[PDB]
């Protein structure tokens, strides 16, 4: 059960808060993470109309294929939590030498509000090629949009904020242009004890 | 990083919220929800 073909895999993945109050005191809380027998399957049709869908959209990716890159991600974010720094952390293995290209589309509505690109190189450790993105900071729109959510006075009334609110993450070889990998990412806000968890689907034709 | 912000942020962000506080006044598209879609039971159950 893994977000991962047999050329990239999504090793790790977390978003989180940095609060630093003083020089001795730190503290870390984490949205969501990834990372820290076989996977159930989902109709992309039943998507297709939370993200966009005009040219490099995630219907003509899709058909582009590989499928099997191609992922959902249910999410129960973690809102619990009281020098400021929002970032995201991630980790990609891969068998091949690649350059690659990150691409983290922000949707509301199924329409692009934001995208962040990033470019990785590899170093290759234990064994394999290793991508690292870390501490990407979080863009202005995600913050804010955190704050509100955080404001709102029922967990209910967040989750149905987020019915507009998806993710789309794309892994490219930026020398190929094949995509790597493709997770498409749902919110709910968790109301567990053991807080953030999460949910992998297969995305599949029909 | 790269990052573009689309043009009407500010606005885009202000609409989701008053989509669900103001529903009768947003004029923003509709969806069905999630929870209701045809889509495995795990999907709005938390493990
Ligand atoms: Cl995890």
């Amino acid at each position: 059960r893994s977000i991962g073909t047999t050329k990239l895999r999504l090793v790790e993945f977390s978003a989180f808060l940095e609060q630093q109050r003083d020089p001795d005191s730190y503290n870390k809380h984490l949205f969501v993470h990834i990372g820290h027998p076989l996977l159930e399957s989902v109709d992309i049709r039943q998507i297709y109309d939370k993200f966009p869908e005009k040219k490099g959209g995630l219907k003509e990716l899709f058909g582009k294929g590989p499928q099997n890159a191609f992922f959902l991600v249910k999410f129960w974010a973690d809102l619990n939590c009281n020098g400021a720094f929002y970032g995201v952390t991630s980790q990609y293995e891969s068998s091949e030498n690649m350059t690659v290209t990150c691409s983290t589309k922000v949707c509301s509505f199924g329409k692009q509000v934001v995208e962040k690109v990033e470019t990785e190189y590899a170093r290759f450790e234990n064994g394999r090629f290793v991508y690292r993105i870390n501490r990407s900071p979080m863009c202005e729109y995600m913050i804010n949009f955190i704050h509100k959510l955080k404001h709102l006075p029922e967990k209910y009334m967040m989750n149905s904020v987020l019915e507009n609110f998806t993710i789309l993450l794309v892994v490219t070889n930026r020398d190929t242009q094949e995509t790597l990998l493709c997770m498409a990412c749902v919110f709910e806000v968790s109301n567990s004890e053991h807080g953030a968890q999460h949910h992998i689907y297969r995305l599949v034709k029909d | 990083q790269i990052v573009h912000v689309r043009g009407d942020s500010e606005t885009d962000l202000e609409a989701l919220f008053n989509a669900v506080m103001n529903p009768k006044t947003a004029n923003v598209p509709q969806t069905v929800p999630m929870c209701l879609r045809k889509l495995p039971a795990s999907f709005c159950k938390p493990p």
